[PDB]
């Protein structure tokens, strides 16, 4: 039902922490001039964790296929509603009599 | 006079009136005044100039009236204009071919302009079968068993919403689960007195 759409929105709002987290550390980083090239795991699999969500997520809501054959959405119709043409309606029949006459 | 039944009339009452824009059409069976009917079985709505679903329906219907041991009598008809009320080519035929088989054979059409919500009238016309043609005896007469009862029901039912139930033959074809034989309405008009 709606449930992906706050599944995608939570994946992307973690998505964006993780980019300002991995951001600021950088930034610090970047201060104390320290050629360790450190990266945290955490944040890789926070980051990795978020768009697994959000792609199965997002896989989830671009619709639902429909069948190629087409002759298989007539397998219902019937021919009380084939007859009926809206440009040739006529109204001069009993159910004007029968309703207020 | 006929003196046609309750049940008999209001079907096809329900009938006429579940399909107003179209024309329908269908049977009177009578057990084996003059002759009274039991009930009717309604056959046909929309396009009724087409043979083999007619033939396929009047023999379903005459195996099954055999069994009961009935005999298909009477034809009714409603035409589609409101200022139309004569038998059509296709009335004839079906009437004839009925004639050969029972004597005294009725040719019923629904008057449009006398198909009031309530009642003001038993809106039918009978035809008779004098030498090769058909002549309308009406003398003003009462074609059913007891008049007031029958148009109380009758407009009870239409009241009622009660035609949305009612299933014909075409409804059958359509799907094979549905019953032509309408015990619901029966059991309606059997409580309903």
């Amino acid at each position: 039902p709606s449930l992906w759409k706050g599944l995608v929105g939570i994946g992307l709002f973690a998505l964006a922490h993780a980019a300002f987290s991995a951001a600021q550390h950088r930034s610090y980083m970047r201060l104390t001039e320290k050629e360790d090239e450190s990266l945290p795991i955490d944040i890789v699999l926070q980051t990795l964790l978020a768009f697994a969500v959000t792609c199965y997520g997002i896989v989830h809501i671009a619709g639902e296929f429909k069948d190629m054959d087409a002759t298989s959405e007539l397998k219902n119709k019937t021919f009380d509603t084939l007859r009926n043409h809206p440009s040739f309606y006529v109204f001069n029949h009993r159910g004007r009599v029968l309703f207020r006459p | 006079g006929v003196k046609l039944t309750t049940q008999a009339y209001c079907k096809m009452v329900l009938h006429g009136a579940k399909y107003p824009h179209c024309a329908v059409n269908g049977l009177l069976v009578a057990e084996k005044h003059h002759t009274l009917f039991v009930d009717c079985i309604p056959l046909f709505h929309g396009t009724l100039a087409l043979a083999p679903m007619l033939e396929v329906a009047l023999t379903l219907i005459d195996s099954w009236c055999k069994d009961h041991s009935y005999v298909i009598a009477g034809y009714y008809q409603a035409n589609e204009r409101v200022k139309d009320a004569s038998p059509n080519q296709v009335a004839e035929k079906v009437a004839s071919r009925i004639a050969e088989g029972f004597s005294d054979t009725a040719l019923i059409m629904v008057d449009n302009t006398k198909f009031t919500m309530d009642c003001v009238a038993p809106t039918i016309h009978v035809y008779e079968h004098h030498e090769n043609r058909w002549r309308c005896r009406d003398p003003h007469h009462d074609y059913c068993e007891d008049w007031p009862e029958a148009q109380r029901i009758s407009a009870s039912l239409l009241d009622s919403r009660s035609y949305e139930t009612l299933v014909d033959f075409d409804n059958h074809l359509d799907d094979i689960r549905n019953d032509w034989t309408n015990p619901e309405i029966n059991k309606a008009v059997l409580h309903l007195c």
